[PDB]
């Protein structure tokens, strides 16, 4: 059916949306992660290392600007669906009612 | 099986989430508004203006709507937040 | 746009149609497609 | 008669239309052509004649303006009523209805 539409009234909404605060437009955490890494690299292996930051920095603002909070997923992702352990075990990823916390 | 919501368009038509209603599957949906300051609001919108404003002069859409949007954040008429939406449907067979 | 915007600044042809084009466009009031339309008359005879 | 009209409320058409992907106002695919072409007469007789090719791309830079897909109607042509065979018996290009793919 037809339930209640729009005849431009319809409230506006701006595209100030999921605009992040983005330096260079780029977010800050996964920028600074960026950091820390290719300061890693450089206080490990090399000093002329500091090169390694235009290529990976263009490549993450042309995904943020595609995509913006690309990140965010990817963190989600890392921190749960990846550090389950028996994932194998079951066919999937599965946490277990009763709390096992070890005890006894 | 869930699903998620990312890409809105130039309208708040009400109720536009009606047909959802209507379903032949049984789910559940979620919302989120995590109210935010009006400081914090501000800014935001703020940042849509001087993007929007750092491009080719647009007749109407881009000068007098966040002329308004802004005037009525800062006169009271609303209140920013951050927020989600994520459809749930349930079913018996991962097909289906 | 690009390459009408190349060009003399007509007054409005040039500038608020593609303006509110590419506006629509992105918040989806309409959908581009590749179009082609092809009339064939049938007859008896090829004078006709 | 007088069907439903205009009175400029009609939906704009823009001219986008049949603005191919065009380099220098070329199309790639006929470009391309060209460009296997002159290369062949490069390798073949002699190498002065990368001469040949500005000639023939501002010939065909101003076909394309004119009319911008000549280049696909002279493709379909070529393909399918110059190859086939019996032009000459038939008074006219035809094609067998009855499946005859030399099987028995």
């Amino acid at each position: 059916m037809k339930p209640p539409q729009q005849q431009h009234e319809a409230f506006p909404l701006f595209k100030g949306a999921t605009r992040l605060p983005t330096i260079w437009g780029v977010p800050m955490i996964p920028l600074m992660a960026m950091v820390m890494g290719v300061a890693v690299i450089a206080l490990t292996v090399s000093i002329w290392w500091w090169a390694l930051v235009p290529p990976l920095w263009f490549i993450m603002a042309q995904i943020t600007k595609n995509d913006d909070k690309a990140f965010r997923i990817w963190w989600l992702w890392i921190d749960t669906k990846f550090r389950n352990r028996n994932k194998g075990f079951w066919g999937a990823s599965s946490y277990s009612p009763a709390n096992y916390r070890k005890r006894r | 099986g869930m699903l998620e919501i990312r890409e809105y368009d130039d309208a708040t038509e009400p109720g536009q989430l009606n047909v959802l209603l209507e379903s032949d599957y049984e789910f559940v949906l979620t919302h989120s508004f995590s109210v935010l300051s009006r400081p914090a609001a501000k800014e935001y919108l703020q940042r849509h203006q001087k993007n929007l404003i750092d491009a080719r002069d647009v007749a109407t859409d881009q000068i007098e709507e966040i002329d308004e949007a802004l005037n009525q954040l800062i006169s009271g008429h609303f209140v920013m937040g951050e927020h989600h939406c994520t459809l749930t449907v349930y079913g018996e067979t991962v097909q289906q």
